[PDB]
């Protein structure tokens, strides 16, 4: 019982509890792979479509576009 | 074998808890309660618990309880440098160690102004619900610590007490019995400042109230007679009893055990153990020697909420 | 503007009505010892959610906490109690605490801004206002209390600061309501003391004799002095502005409203802060706006 | 008609238990050390007569209930401690006026009785689950009966009949005698969920009891038909010791607590919510709640444990819902004013009304303006053409100004600044801070050092929390990166970094890599294309399972199953 990381744009911190959708696919985590930097399924792939950078502050890679 | 004290043939015929298990609903019933208490969610975080449980084992010097409860305590993010002794213990726990000495030796002189000085205000406060749990706390500690002894089961200290030299005196503004009782007056308070508290306690003390002695000369005038009679030891003086049959109704084998094991449970042997009633079965000697930890528990919470209640009235 | 009627479903006079932080969520009280969440639809209707029995006196103010926590609510009764009630995943509402200290009847439980931590104040009938604390935020049964102060009059109404600033310290104001004639203040303002750790008194507003029956701090987003807002029987607005212990303030009055000819019950703010809300015993609400110039007026009589 | 006001006499030892002469001139008040007398006078009521005046203290006075009767003002009845039935008799001028004695229950009796029509026949209840009957011609006994239940409380008898009488007990049930038949109980029906502490009849309504017990409920009971009805039930604080009906009225009861609540409540039966009176005259727990009335409608005795004795009027009770909140509103995020009001204040006064009455720029713009990526005066044409677009003129206005002013016999160079300064002051004074954050933002450290650091950080905070109220999550990450302030740029760089396993070794990886070291696994495949995954990578929780953003949203649209293969409904459709 520490807390978990959060979304670099809700600042909210992460988790999904472990008919009635129960954990909807949008509370899923997401992390790039050189950054690990990570947060919400939804709120990164709203982010990504119209911007192109980290979302963290002082972050530099360009997290899409390297797989795509 | 568990216990140096019972035969490992007839415990085997009827590390602790496997003893309790020839009584299946008190052991149901204080698992309950040991369950809630210790480990669910509540007012207190789980390290202060295990610390509570811990100062209120190393009072009858049980290295029983005071062991698995530091052994458990590390193990749920607790500071491992605490161990070093109460005057590491940061400045919260420092105000309880005056009222964790008569919880476990000398019960009679709780009064208003103890209770206070616990609820003063400054840098380290306590609330009413965060230290109600707390002595309960304590008093299962303690009764716990009785029984162990009391049973004689086989499986530093002295850096964790203030004043280790306390002791019970034997006693002689008295305790009237039928003025603040549990079923009336008590149990409404422990109730609305603990409801689940409250319910298992009141469970403990009718399951512990329901059970039979078989082996007898009516198996209730030996239970009243055991019941009243280490209640007079503390201080709670029933009126109706008629105090005859208390001597006799109990060979003084008996009585002689009883206090060696509510006061100075220390002091039990094998000898003390098997000098009285050899002609019984150990589970008769077990409900005898298993009810005066409950006793002591209703005699000491009922002190403490007498002392409680006259702080808001 | 319009009105949609909403079938309450109570046994008893509905006493508060709080909304979400996010404006989808809104909460209600009564009499009746329970609590009631609704939630809007796509059509723009409002549903039921749940209908738990919460204390055994007349609940009164609940109030919602920032969802940084998550979903936790709060509430004060006739008990002399307050809880901190939490929905968790089908889904329901689960009791977290009970914080049982006070002799009288808790009247008011306000949460405090988030940049100080998980905080909760309640006011008790006897005049003793208490904070308490929660650091371990993951688990909401830790609560602690930090301090506790005496107003020496009965309590009714409490407000927090909402100023984000870091020039500010943080302050809370006390509504009393004690109606016996021997004049004296009401509405008093403590203000925290980080050079000594203990809340202080700043400021008492002597111009207030009238029994004060709800207040409210206006939003900042920006203003560098305070707004405050009393429900007397009039409806009231004042300026403190700090100069350059505690700090040193300047009592000014803005608005002396007096067009409900009753008694006002409530006053609440808007998230900008610019337009003012009130209802009386006249039965109406009142909405009132500054004309640029320190010259407020009434803008709206909604009934 | 009885005239008194409001006075409030002195007792040197607590009371536990008042009774009421049929004169309405004298009260009997007792407890465990005191039996005294008192009378009741037009203005103040004085000491009598002390009936304790043995020479020692002895245990059969310590009484716990005391009753008188209503045809024989001289006949006098009480429970001690442990059994003593000891009746008195103030006929016998012998000073200490004692009666027969009785000793011939076994353990603590709680409550006696009378019959309201007889002078003979006396009732009595104790702890063993018992009821000891007597008849005052000295006899023997009479009915003795056998409970098989806990301790008996409030025995009671029948008002309107002769021979019903009923008590209740302490699991939790009441029940219903006969004299004549002493064998069998007539009635048999569970009442609360714990001690049943009180019981008393109805004056005026035939068969209409009413119970309180520990349950902190007061029920009223339907005995007209053969099973048990019940009609009201009233929620109240604590536990109900005393049950009283007002006379003369059909709906009001008299409740007393018995901890921590110290006040009198007179209960409307069909209001079961709030209280209609309350007295609060008292230090302690109030023992007893007695009339003194054969019937008038108010006046009311009480005595506690805090040696007082007092007489109360309904006139002068503290009425609670006269003076309460009746109303509540409040703001919501576009605007929800959302009004409650009493059903008297709108328009039958126990309800309410709910109805809600009701910032589209600050939404608009917040996604439609520009903040960097290009040079001064594209950023600043672009923004004051979002503003044109709008409505608002004077903040276009604003922007083309500072276009001349910065993007350019000269002026002086630091010319403006005052200008621009008191504008920022101006614009975030007003409560308009999506204008001063934007500006601040564009013109960067041609006016960042001229405001104090404290107020940046207000502006920055307040326009940000104002934007996460509304779910413009992009642009609140947007003010973030940008921010000016090192206290800002720090929000999205706390506790938002994951530390990444392998499933296969449990031993962690660097952090610019894809492939394992002990392993040598690429632990890095979409469940879909089988490809290395260098980018973005969602993991579903439960089965440790996951691939390319883009390709597992496409598989979960397109069923509910994880594409690695394994029974598990990563959402549980
Ligand atoms: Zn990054
Ligand atoms: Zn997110
Ligand atoms: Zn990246
Ligand atoms: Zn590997
Ligand atoms: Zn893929
Ligand atoms: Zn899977
Ligand atoms: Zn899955």
């Amino acid at each position: 019982r520490k807390p978990l990381p959060r979304c670099a744009l809700c600042l909210i911190n992460m988790g999904t509890p472990v008919d009635k959708k129960l954990a909807q696919f949008n509370n899923w985590f997401t992390w790039c792979h050189n950054c690990r930097h990570g947060g919400h399924a939804g709120h990164m792939l709203s982010w990504f479509r119209d911007h192109a950078e980290c979302p963290v502050s002082a972050c530099t890679c360009k997290c899409m576009q390297l797989d795509t | 074998g568990p216990s140096a004290f019972i035969p490992v043939e007839e415990v085997l015929r009827e590390n602790l808890a496997v003893v309790m298990g020839l009584h299946p609903d008190y052991f149901t019933s204080f698992w309950r309660l040991h369950y809630l208490l210790l480990h669910t969610d509540g007012p207190l975080a789980s390290s202060w618990r295990h610390y509570i449980a811990i100062m209120a084992a190393a009072r009858h010097q049980c290295s029983y309880l005071v062991g698995s409860h530091m052994a458990e305590f590390l193990q749920t993010g607790g500071d491992p440098e605490w161990l070093l002794g109460l005057h590491r213990a940061p400045e919260k726990l420092r105000k309880l160690s005056e009222i964790n000495k008569l919880l476990a030796h000398r019960p009679w002189l709780i009064t208003k102004e103890h209770i206070q000085a616990l609820l003063k205000t400054g840098e380290h406060t306590w609330s009413l619900a965060e230290l109600i749990q707390a002595l309960v706390l304590l008093t299962h500690c303690h009764s716990l610590s009785s029984f162990v002894f009391g049973c004689g089961i086989l499986p530093d200290m002295l850096c964790f007490v203030e004043d280790p030299t306390f002791g019970y005196e034997d006693f002689t503004p008295t305790f009237r019995a039928q003025d603040y009782t549990w079923e009336d007056h008590g149990y409404s308070l422990i109730q609305r400042l603990y409801p689940e508290g409250g319910q298992l306690l009141d469970e403990k003390f009718q399951a512990a109230y329901s059970l039979t002695y078989n082996t007898i000369a009516d198996t209730s005038v030996l239970r009243r007679a055991i019941w009243n009679y280490i209640h007079c030891v503390f201080g709670i003086r029933y009126d109706d009893y008629d105090y005859g049959e208390v001597n006799q109704l109990l060979e003084r084998n008996l009585k002689v055990y009883i206090k060696t094991v509510a006061c100075y449970p220390e002091k039990t042997t094998r000898r003390m153990y098997n000098l009285f009633w050899r002609h019984f079965r150990h589970s008769e000697k077990v409900h005898v020697n298993l009810l005066l930890l409950e006793a002591r528990m209703q005699a000491a919470l009922l002190y403490a909420l007498r002392a409680i209640t006259r702080y808001m009235t | 503007f319009v009105a949609r009627s909403i079938a309450a479903d109570h046994k008893d006079l509905i006493h508060d009505v709080s909304f979400d932080f996010h404006g989808r969520r809104m909460a209600t009280c009564s009499s009746d010892q329970s609590v009631k969440v609704w939630d809007k639809s796509e059509s723009g209707d409002w549903h039921c959610t749940a209908s738990w029995k919460t204390h055994s006196g007349s609940v009164w103010r609940v109030t919602w906490a920032h969802p940084e926590f998550g979903q936790v609510l709060a509430s004060c009764s006739f008990d002399r109690t307050a809880a901190v009630w939490e929905e968790i995943v089908q889904s329901h509402w689960v009791k977290r605490t009970t914080l049982v200290d006070s002799r009288t009847s808790v009247t008011d439980v306000k949460f405090a801004p988030k940049h100080m931590g998980l905080m909760l104040a309640t006011c008790s009938a006897d005049g003793i206002v208490r904070i308490y604390e929660a650091p371990d935020v993951m688990n909401l049964s830790q609560w602690s209390l930090q301090h506790e102060i005496s107003c020496k009059l009965s309590c009714s109404c409490i407000s927090w600061n909402p100023s984000s600033s870091r020039a500010h310290s943080p302050m809370i104001a006390v509504g009393s309501d004690d109606s016996s004639p021997n004049a004296m203040a009401k509405v008093q303002i403590f203000e925290y003391n980080e050079n000594t750790r203990k809340y202080a008194k700043a400021e008492t507003l002597m111009t207030v004799t009238d029994p004060v029956h709800d207040i409210a701090f206006a939003p900042n987003l920006g203003r560098s002095f305070h707004i405050l807002a009393i429900a007397t029987k009039d409806v009231r607005i004042f300026t403190l502005k700090p100069v350059r212990g505690p700090t040193k303030f300047e009592i000014h009055i803005v608005a002396q409203f007096d067009n409900h000819n009753s008694q006002v019950w409530r006053v609440s703010w808007n998230i900008t802060g610019t337009v003012l809300a009130s209802s009386g015993d006249d039965g109406c609400v009142r909405l009132w706006k500054a004309n640029y110039m320190d010259n407020w007026k009434c803008t709206g009589i909604l009934k | 008609v009885l005239t008194g006001r409001t006075m409030h006499c002195h007792l040197d030892a607590p009371a536990n238990a008042i009774s009421v002469c049929r004169d309405a001139a004298q009260v009997v008040v007792a407890g465990r050390s005191i039996f005294k007398i008192y009378a009741i006078e037009e203005e103040q009521f004085v000491e009598k007569l002390n009936l304790r005046v043995g020479r020692k203290p002895s245990l059969n006075l310590s009484c716990a209930d005391v009753v008188w009767h209503q045809m024989d003002e001289n006949l006098l009845a009480t429970a001690a401690t442990n059994g003593v039935v000891v009746t008195w008799n103030l006929g016998r001028p012998s000073r200490n006026k004692q009666d027969q004695l009785f000793t011939e229950h076994k353990r603590t009796v709680n409550k006696v009785c009378f019959h309201p029509t007889e002078a003979h026949v006396l009732l009595s209840g104790s702890q063993d689950g018992f009821m000891k009957c007597f008849d005052l011609r000295r006899k023997d006994s009479v009915s003795t009966f056998s409970g098989q239940s806990e301790s008996v409380r409030d025995v009671q008898f029948s008002i309107r009949d002769y021979f019903t009488f009923a008590s209740t007990f302490e699991n939790g049930n009441v029940q219903l005698w006969d004299i004549r038949r002493p064998d069998r109980c007539e009635r048999m029906f569970t009442a609360h969920n714990g001690p049943v502490f009180c019981c008393d009849w109805h004056p005026e309504d035939r068969g209409w009891l009413a119970t309180g017990g520990r349950d902190k409920m007061v029920k009223v009971w339907d005995m007209t038909t053969h099973r048990a009805k019940e009609m009201h039930c009233v929620q109240t604080i604590a536990s109900v010791a005393r049950v009283k009906w007002r006379p003369e009225c059909r709906h009001h009861l008299a409740t007393c607590s018995m901890m921590v609540d110290h006040n009198i409540y007179v209960w409307d039966v069909r209001r079961p919510f709030v209280p209609a009176a309350m007295f609060e005259e008292h230090r302690d727990v109030t023992t007893g709640i007695a009339w003194r009335h054969p019937h008038d409608p108010s006046f009311l005795l009480s005595g506690s444990k805090d040696s007082s004795l007092c007489q109360h009027l309904f006139r002068d009770a503290s009425q609670p819902v006269e003076r309460a909140n009746p109303e509540g509103l409040c703001y919501g995020l576009f605007g929800d004013l959302a009004f409650a009001a009493k059903e008297s204040l709108v328009a039958g006064l126990a309800s309410s009304a709910l109805s809600v009455f009701e910032m589209r720029w600050f939404v608009d713009t917040a996604e439609r303006y520009a903040l960097a990526g290009r040079p001064l005066a594209e950023l600043c044409d672009h923004n004051a053409k979002v503003a044109r677009e709008l409505g608002r003129n004077q903040v276009a206005q604003t922007w083309t100004m500072l276009r001349i002013i910065y993007c350019s016999s000269r002026l002086p160079p630091d010319f403006f600044g005052v200008l621009v300064r008191d504008m920022l002051h101006f614009y975030a004074e007003q409560g308009d801070v999506q204008m001063a954050v934007s500006v601040l933002i564009v013109l960067g450290e041609r006016v960042r050092k001229d405001i104090d650091e404290q107020t940046q950080e207000h502006w920055y905070t307040s326009y940000i929390d104002l934007l996460q109220r509304f779910r413009l999550w992009n642009v609140s990450n947007e003010v973030v990166k940008l921010s000016t302030s090192r206290a800002v740029s720090c929000l999205n760089q706390a506790s938002t970094t994951l530390h990444v396993n392998c499933s296969h070794c449990k031993r962690p990886m660097s952090s610019r890599g894809w492939v394992c070291d002990r392993c040598h696994r690429c632990a890095s495949m979409c469940a879909v294309c089988h490809h290395v995954v260098k980018g973005l990578f969602v993991w579903c929780q439960g089965c440790s399972h996951g691939g390319h953003l883009q390709h597992i949203m496409k598989w979960l649209e397109g069923s509910s199953h994880c594409p690695a293969g394994c029974g598990h409904l990563c959402e549980y459709s």
